[PDB]
C-alpha cells in the first residue's frame, strides 16, 4: 500500500538506467510509474530495426537517433512528476557516486564487471538485467550490509485484548481468534488501546512468551494499576539485515532464486549458457546468428570450455552441462521479445523500488526465467536462418526468434480483450508491439463500460490525465492504435453481462479466435469463462493484488475449465447481518458496515423523503412516515422553520453524536441491563461478552473533532449552502465552545416533555408537528442525494464513516479500525501495482505465443503464479480436464450434447425418446434456465399434458418470450434417474 | 446452476412434506419461487395460516435464500413487510450444506417460539417483554385479521 | 419495435415501449403492474443510471436495450 | 502410517505446524489449513515445490517429507 515512510524514500532517490534497448525502456517505464523521483538515461547507441519489437517508446520514425534521447520525450510524458534526464557521457566513478541505484540492462560482460566493482565499492545498489531471446537474467547486488525494514508484504498483526491479570509471568488471555495462533514466543508488542494500565501505553515494545491453550504473558505487571478491559495487541517488525557477494565473486559461485533443487540445478545450466554467451561475444564481437547452427555449436563448445571447477566444490553436478539446453538458447538467443522484456523489467523494477525503499526482502543475487517451451515442438518444424533473417519490418526482433511464418500467423488473427483497466492496457501493448491482428485479414476488439478516473490513471500509460471521462475502450484503442499504427481496434462500450447476450452472442463470437479478460471481479470472470467454454474459445485470464499475480489459460479440451471460487463470487455482492448492526458491532467491520448503512439510510432516503413521496402522494399516514422523519429531522436539529444560520456550526453535530452514541447505548441499557438478560433470569452466562458504556466527547481527542467536522461539512454540502472545512478555523470555533449540551440537555430529546416517550405517547401534536416539517422542507430546496466518492475528498464520505465506526467500536471496547480492513473493502481500493501488472502482462504474452502457435499437447501450456515481495515465482503446466462418468456415460467439462430438432420440429415425447435411446438415460428434470418443462414425479395428467407438445413451444409458452431471431441452439440442463446431487452433466444443445 | 439443485428439493420434500408446511409450490416458469402456507401449532397463531414466499438466488446455495411472509404476521422479529432475521438465513452462520428443508424447521421453530434476542421490531418486542398480555390481545387480533383461513 | 425488458427477480415480461412514448409514462406503468417500490431500483441501460431530470436522447436508448435495476436499500 | 510435521506457510509471511499423515488426502490438508487461516476452500489452493497439489490425491504421492513447508497460494481477483 501507500506508506508514507518508504514513499518519502521513493521521491528523494536516484536511478540510474544504461543500456536501454527494450527492457531498460520497461524498466524506466515501470519506474516513472512507481513514482522515482529522477531518473537519469545512458544510451548513446543510434536506434535500430530490432529495437522496435520490444520496445515501445521507440517508434519508426526515431530510427538513426539515440534511444535514451528518443524515449526521453515519452518517459517524462508518462509522468511529469519524475524527472526523466538524459546522460550523454560514459559511466564514471563521479556519476555513480550520486546515484543511489544503478541498472544495467543488456549491457556486456566487460561492463557488467566494471559498474558492479565500482557501485559495490562505495554504496551503490546494483543490477544487471538481460534477456536474450526466451531466456532471461537478473543480478542484484545491494553491498556488504543493506537493512531491510519490513520484510514481509503484510500489516503488523493485532488482537482484541480479553484480560490480563498481574503476577511474576502476568499473564494475559485474548479472544479467540486465528490471531492467537498466528502470534509465536520470541516475539515484539506493543499496546495503544486499553481502559486501565494508563501508562503500558506508548511503552518500549516487549516479548511474549506463548504458553498452552492459548495463553501469552508480558512480563511483570504487578507493579502497575488496575485494568479494566483490552483494546489490542499489536506485533512489530524486525528488521533484517543481507549481505550480497559482489558481481565478479558472484559470478563464479551463483546462488539462484528457485523453489526446488531440479530448478536450480536448471538454472545453474542456464548460467553457464550465459556465460558461454557472453565469451563468445568477447572471442568473436558479434552475438550468434539467428538460429545459425554453426553459432550454437561454438557456443555450446565454449560451455563445454567453461571451467567445470568454476562450479561449486561442495555439490558435484548430477550431469555434465545440458548441450541440449545450452544449444537452443544459443539458437534463440538472436531477438528481443516483448513479453520477456515485460516479464523481467517488472522483476527487475521491483528490485529497485525494494532497494530504494528498504522495503521487502531482495532477491538472493540470481533469478533466471526459462519461456523456451513457446519455442515450436520436437516434431514440428523448427524456424531456419532463412525465415529468420531480418528483412526491415518493426517485428523482426520477434522474427530473428520466431519466424516469419509465425509473425504471418500472429498478424492474422482476431482476438477480444474483455476488460481494459491495468492489465488490460498492458496487454493491449503487448499486443501491439507483438503484431496481434495488424493486418488487414486479422482485428482486435476491447470491451469496457468504465470511464477514466483521476485515482486511475495514477499508475497506467495507456490512459493520460487530459481524458477523465472518456471511455476506457475509446482510449485505450486509440493508444494500440498509436502504438502499432497497423493495428485494428474496435473499441465496443457495452459490458459483457447476461443481460447483453444479444450484442455478444453468436455472430459476435463466431469471429473472435480468442479471448483474453483482465477482469476486477469473480462472477465478471466465472461469465466470460462460461461463454468461452460455450463457444469453445481460447481463454488468457490474469488477476493481481497488491504484489501478487497469477496468469493463466484454458484452452479447449486440453487444459481445466475455468473454475470460479463461487464463495468469494458470492460474498462479492452479499449483504451483511443486522444484529451486529442493532447491538453487536464484535469488530471494527460490523461497526464500519453499520457506519456506512447507517448514513446511507439516513442520508440517500432522505432526499427521497423530503420532496418526492411525500409531495407525489402519500403522507404520514403511510407505514412509518414519523419514525423515517425521526430518523432524519430532529437528530439534525429542531429545524421545523426554514434555517436562516450558517449550516456549518456544532450545534447539531454535538447533539447527533449524543442521540448516535450516548443516547443509543443509554436506551439499550433501559431496554435490558448490560449483565442480565430479562427473560433468562439466570441464564447459562449472565452479559456474556457484552458490556456496553455510553461514550463522553472529549474536545482534546482527534476522532471525536474529526467526525464533527466530517458530518457538518456534508450536511453543508448536502442542504447546499457553502461549505467551509472546520479544519483552520471552525474547528477551533467548536473548541472555543466547549458545554453547550449542559444548557441543552432536557429539550433536545424530543419535543419538550418527553424524557423517555414511553411507548407510542407522541401523539396528534407531534404528529402534526412532523407533517408541518415534512411540507416545510416540501416547499423548501430540494436536497440532493450524494453516492461514494473516493475520488472527491471534499464530501468528506470516507473519514466521515472511519471515524464514526472506530468512535462505536471504542463505546464497545472493540479494537478501532486499521488500514488493512479499510483495504480488505470493496471500497477505497487501492490500484494494482505497475510491476505484477507488467509480470503477469508478459506472462499472458507467452501464453498467447503458445496459443497462437498452434495445435499444442497440454503439457506445452503453462499457468503462473507469482509473489514479488517474496520473490516467489512458479509455472507450472496445468491439469487434464476433469472426467465425470455417470453409468456408460463418459464427459468432460467442456463437452456438450447436441441433439438435432429436424425439419419437423420433434416434440418432448420424441425428444426423451432420442436421449434415453442415444446416450443410454433416463431425464428426470429438463430444466431451460429456470423454467421447469418435465419432471418424473409429475402427475400422469400433467405429464400427458406437456408431453404431447415440442420443445420450442413449450419453451414460448412457459417463457412467455418468442423464439429470437437468429436463434441457433437452446442450452436446456438435465438430470437423470438416480444421480447423485453433486454429478453436473452436459448441458444439452438442442439445435432448433 | 441452482435450478437443478432447487427442482431436486422441491421434488424430494414433496413426497414427504413436513407437517406445518403444506400446498409447497412453484411455478415451472420460475422455479426459484417456493409458495407455501406455513401452519403455526402455538397460538394464537395455531389459529390461521400464512403464505410466505421463499426466492433462491442463482448463487444458491452459496447464497442464502430469502424469506418473505407475504401474509401479515405479529411476530417480534418479523417486520411488517414479511422479511425474517432468520440466524441461519443470516450471512455469518449460512453453509452450502443447510438445507432449506433445515431453514424451513426452523422458521417454524422462531414462529411458536417469539424470539427477543434479535429483535427486527424492536419496539413491539419491548413492548412485548414488558406487557405479553397486551402482546397476545393484538396477535389475536392481527392473526383475525390478516391470517388466511387453515387448510384441512 | 421490441425491446427487452427485465426483472431482478429472473422473469423478463417483455412491454410494448417505444421511443416515441417518453420513458416516464411506460416505466410508471411497469413498476404498477409489478407492484415494487420503484425508489428500490433504477431502471438502467447498458450501466448509465437514469436520473428524474435526465434527457434520454443524449445517451441513445439503443433497440433491445439491456435495462435491469438493481436492488437497494434496507428494508430489514 | 506413522504420522508427521509439515509447515503450511500462511500467504501473510506466517507458518504453522500442521500435524499430518501421509495416507492423507490434499483436501483434508486443505480443511486444517481453511480452518486454522479462516479462509474458505474454494478460495485457495497450496503448492509444494513449483508444482500445485491436486486436492483428491494422498500425501505421500507429492514427497511431503517433515520439516517441509507447503505454501498457501490465494485465488486473486483484482485486475
Ligand atoms: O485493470 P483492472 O483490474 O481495473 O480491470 C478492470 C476493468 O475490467 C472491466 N470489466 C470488469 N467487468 C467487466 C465485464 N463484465 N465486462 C466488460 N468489462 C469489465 C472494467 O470496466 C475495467 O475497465
Amino acid at each position: 500500500v501507500l506508506g508514507s515512510p518508504a514513499m518519502q524514500r521513493i521521491q528523494g532517490a536516484r536511478v540510474l538506467v544504461s543500456g536501454l534497448q527494450g527492457l531498460g525502456a520497461e524498466v524506466a517505464k515501470n519506474l516513472v510509474l512507481m513514482g522515482v523521483g529522477s531518473l537519469t538515461l545512458h544510451d548513446p547507441h543510434p536506434t535500430c530495426w530490432s529495437d522496435l519489437a520490444a520496445q515501445f517508446l521507440l517508434s519508426e520514425q526515431d530510427l538513426e537517433r539515440s534511444r535514451a534521447e528518443a524515449s526521453q520525450e515519452l518517459l517524462a510524458q508518462l509522468n511529469r512528476a519524475v524527472q526523466v534526464v538524459v546522460h550523454t557521457g560514459d559511466i564514471t566513478e563521479d556519476l555513480l557516486l550520486d546515484f543511489q541505484v544503478v541498472v544495467l540492462t543488456a549491457a556486456k560482460l566487460e561492463e557488467q564487471l566494471k559498474v558492479g566493482t565500482l557501485c559495490h565499492k562505495h554504496g551503490v545498489c546494483f543490477l544487471a538485467a538481460d534477456t536474450r531471446g526466451l531466456v532471461g537474467q537478473l543480478f542484484c547486488d545491494f553491498g556488504e550490509d543493506f537493512t531491510v525494514q519490513d520484510p514481509t508484504e503484510a500489516e503488523p498483526l493485532t488482537a482484541a485484548i480479553q484480560h490480563i491479570s498481574q503476577g511474576s509471568p502476568g499473564i494475559l488471555t485474548l479472544r479467540k481468534g486465528a490471531n492467537t495462533h498466528y502470534f509465536r514466543d520470541g516475539d515484539l508488542v506493543t499496546f495503544s488501546g486499553i481502559e486501565g494500565m494508563v501508562e503500558l501505553n506508548d511503552c518500549d515494545p516487549r516479548s511474549i512468551h506463548v504458553r498452552e491453550d492459548g495463553s501469552l504473558e508480558i512480563g511483570d505487571t504487578t507493579t502497575f494499576s488496575r485494568y479494566l478491559r483490552g483494546g489490542a495487541i499489536t506485533e512489530v517488525k524486525r528488521p533484517k539485515t543481507v549481505r550480497h557477494k559482489s558481481l565478479d565473486t558472484a559470478l563464479l559461485q551463483p546462488h539462484v532464486v528457485a523453489q526446488s533443487s531440479q530448478e536450480v540445478h536448471h538454472a545453474h545450466c542456464l548460467h553457464q549458457a550465459f556465460c558461454a554467451l557472453h565469451k563468445f561475444q568477447h572471442l568473436h564481437g558479434r552475438p550468434p546468428q539467428p538460429w545459425d547452427p554453426v553459432d550454437a555449436e561454438t557456443v555450446v563448445g565454449l560451455a563445454r570450455d567453461l571451467e567445470p571447477l568454476k562450479r561449486t566444490e561442495e555439490e558435484p553436478l548430477e550431469e555434465p552441462l545440458d548441450e541440449a539446453l545450452v544449444r537452443t538458447v544459443a539458437l534463440s538467443s538472436a531477438g528481443v521479445l516483448s513479453p520477456m522484456v515485460a516479464m523481467l523489467g517488472a522483476v527487475a523494477a521491483q528490485e529497485v523500488l525494494k532497494a530504494i525503499s528498504r522495503k521487502f526482502m531482495p532477491l538472493d543475487q540470481w533469478l533466471y526465467f526459462d519461456a523456451l517451451d513457446c519455442l515450436p515442438e520436437d516434431g514440428e518444424l523448427l524456424p531456419s536462418p532463412e525465415d529468420c533473417a531480418l528483412r526491415g519490418s518493426r517485428y523482426d526482433g520477434q522474427i530473428a526468434v520466431f519466424g516469419a511464418g509465425f509473425q504471418e500467423k500472429l498478424r492474422r488473427q482476431h482476438y477480444l480483450l474483455v476488460g481494459a483497466g491495468a492489465i488490460g492496457c498492458e496487454l493491449l501493448k503487448v499486443f501491439a508491439l507483438v503484431g496481434l491482428g495488424a493486418g488487414n485479414s486479422g482485428g482486435l476488439t476491447v470491451v469496457d463500460m468504465d470511464h477514466i478516473e483521476r485515482s486511475n490513471l495514477s499508475r497506467q500509460f495507456l490512459f493520460r490525465s487530459q481524458d477523465v471521462g472518456r471511455p476506457k475502450a475509446e482510449v485505450a484503442a486509440a493508444a494500440a492504435r498509436g502504438l502499432n499504427p497497423d493495428l485494428q481496434v474496435i473499441p465496443l462500450t457495452y459490458p459483457l453481462d447476461p443481460t447483453t447476450e444479444h450484442i455478444y452472442g453468436d455472430n459476435f463470437f463466431s469471429r473472435v479466435d480468442g479471448v483474453a479478460a483482465a477482469l476486477d471481479s469473480f462472477q465478471a470472470r466465472r461469465y466470460v469463462a462460461a461463454r468461452c467454454t460455450h463457444y469453445l474459445k481460447p481463454l488468457l485470464e490474469a488477476g493481481t493484488s497488491g504484489t501478487w499475480g497469477s496468469a493463466t489459460v484454458f484452452m479447449p479440451h486440453v487444459t481445466e475449465a475455468y473454475r470460479a471460487p463461487a464463495s468469494a463470487a458470492a460474498s462479492e455482492d452479499a449483504p451483511y447481518p443486522v444484529c451486529t448492526v442493532r447491538y453487536f458491532p464484535s469488530t471494527a467491520e460490523h461497526t464500519l458496515q453499520w457506519a456506512r448503512h447507517e448514513f446511507e439510510e439516513l442520508f440517500r432516503l432522505s432526499a427521497e423523503t423530503i420532496n418526492h413521496h411525500q409531495q407525489a402522494h402519500t403522507s404520514l399516514a403511510d407505514m412509518d412516515e414519523p419514525q423515517t422523519l425521526t430518523l432524519l429531522k430532529p437528530v439534525l436539529g429542531v429545524l421545523r422553520v426554514r434555517p436562516q444560520n450558517w449550516q456549518d456550526c456544532v450545534a447539531w453535530a454535538l447533539g447527533h453524536w449524543k442521540l448516535c452514541f450516548h443516547y443509543g447505548i443509554k436506551q439499550l441499557l433501559r431496554h435490558f441491563p448490560p449483565n442480565k438478560v430479562l427473560e433468562d433470569g439466570t441464564p447459562f452466562w449472565s452479559g456474556p461478552k457484552q458490556c456496553p458504556q455510553p461514550l463522553e466527547f472529549d474536545t482534546n481527542q482527534d476522532t471525536h473533532l474529526l467526525y464533527v467536522l466530517a458530518a457538518a461539512n456534508l450536511y453543508a454540502q448536502m442542504h447546499g449552502l457553502p461549505g467551509s472545512q472546520d479544519w483552520t478555523a471552525l474547528r477551533e470555533l467548536l473548541k472555543l465552545l466547549p458545554q453547550p449540551d449542559p444548557q441543552q440537555m432536557a429539550p433536545i430529546f424530543a419535543s419538550n416533555l418527553e424524557l423517555a416517550s414511553a411507548s407510542a405517547e407522541f401523539g396528534p401534536e407531534q404528529q402534526k408537528e412532523l407533517n408541518k416539517a415534512l411540507e416545510v422542507w416540501s416547499v423548501g430546496p430540494p436536497l440532493k442525494p450524494l453516492m461514494f466518492e473516493k475520488d472527491d475528498d471534499s464530501n468528506f464520505h470516507v473519514d466521515f464513516v472511519v471515524a464514526a465506526a472506530s468512535l462505536r467500536c471504542q463505546n464497545y471496547g472493540i479494537p478501532p479500525v486499521n488500514r488493512a480492513q479499510s483495504k480488505r473493502i470493496v471500497g477505497q481500493i487501492i490500484p494494482a501495482i505497475a510491476t505484477t501488472t507488467a509480470a503477469v502482462a508478459g506472462l499472458l504474452g507467452l501464453e498467447l505465443y503458445k496459443v497462437v502457435s498452434g495445435p499444442r499437447p497440454r503439457s506445452a501450456f503453462r499457468h503462473s503464479y507469482l509473489h514479488l515481495a517474496e520473490n516467489y515465482l512458479i509455472r507450472y503446466m496445468p491439469f487434464a480436464p476433469a472426467i465425470q462418468t455417470f453409468h456408460h456415460l463418459k464427459w468432460t467439462s467442456w463437452d456438450r450434447l447436441k441433439v438435432p430438432a429436424g425439419q419437423p420440429e420433434r416434440t418432448l415425447e420424441s425428444l426423451l425418446a432420442h436421449l434415453q435411446e442415444q446416450h443410454g438415460l433416463r431425464v428426470r428434470i429438463l430444466l431451460h434456465g429456470s423454467a421447469l418443462l418435465y419432471a418424473a414425479g409429475w402427475s400422469p395428467e400433467k405429464q400427458a399434458q406437456h408431453l404431447p407438445l415440442r420443445v420450442t413451444e413449450l419453451v414460448q409458452q412457459l417463457t412467455g418470450q418468442a423464439p429470437a431471431p437468429g436463434q441457433r441452439v437452446l442450452v436446456l440442463e438435465l438430470s437423470c434417474e438416480g444421480d447423485d446431487e453433486d454429478t453436473a452433466f452436459p448441458p444439452l444443445h438442442y439445435e432448433l | 446452476m441452482a435450478s437443478m439443485r432447487v427442482v431436486k428439493e422441491l421434488e424430494d420434500l414433496q413426497k414427504k412434506p413436513p407437517p406445518y408446511l403444506r400446498n409447497l409450490s412453484s411455478d415451472d416458469a420460475n422455479v426459484l419461487v417456493w409458495h407455501a402456507l406455513l401452519l403455526p401449532d402455538q397460538p394464537p397463531y395455531h389459529l390461521k395460516a400464512f403464505n410466505l414466499r421463499i426466492s433462491f438466488p442463482p448463487e444458491y446455495p452459496f447464497k442464502p435464500p430469502m424469506i418473505k411472509f407475504t401474509t401479515k404476521i405479529y411476530h417480534p422479529n418479523v417486520d411488517e413487510n414479511g422479511q425474517i432475521c432468520l440466524p441461519i438465513i443470516s450471512s455469518e452462520n449460512w453453509k452450502p450444506s443447510t438445507k432449506t428443508s433445515q431453514v424451513l424447521e426452523a422458521l417454524n421453530v422462531l414462529v411458536n417460539r417469539p424470539n427477543i434476542r434479535e429483535p427486527k421490531r424492536m419496539d413491539l418486542a419491548d413492548l412485548l417483554t414488558q406487557n405479553p398480555e397486551l402482546f397476545r390481545k393484538n396477535a389475536e387480533e392481527f392473526t383475525l385479521r390478516f391470517g388466511v383461513d387453515r387448510p384441512s | 419495435l421490441s425491446i427487452l425488458v427485465r426483472n431482478n427477480k429472473g422473469r423478463s415480461s417483455t412491454y410494448e415501449v417505444r421511443l416515441t412514448q417518453t420513458v416516464a409514462h411506460l416505466k410508471q406503468q411497469v413498476s404498477g403492474l409489478e407492484g415494487v417500490q420503484d425508489d428500490l431500483f433504477w431502471l438502467t441501460f447498458e450501466g448509465k443510471p437514469l436520473e428524474d431530470q435526465l434527457p434520454l436522447g443524449e445517451y441513445g436508448l439503443k433497440p433491445l436495450s439491456t435495462v435491469f435495476m438493481n436492488l437497494r436499500l434496507r428494508g430489514g
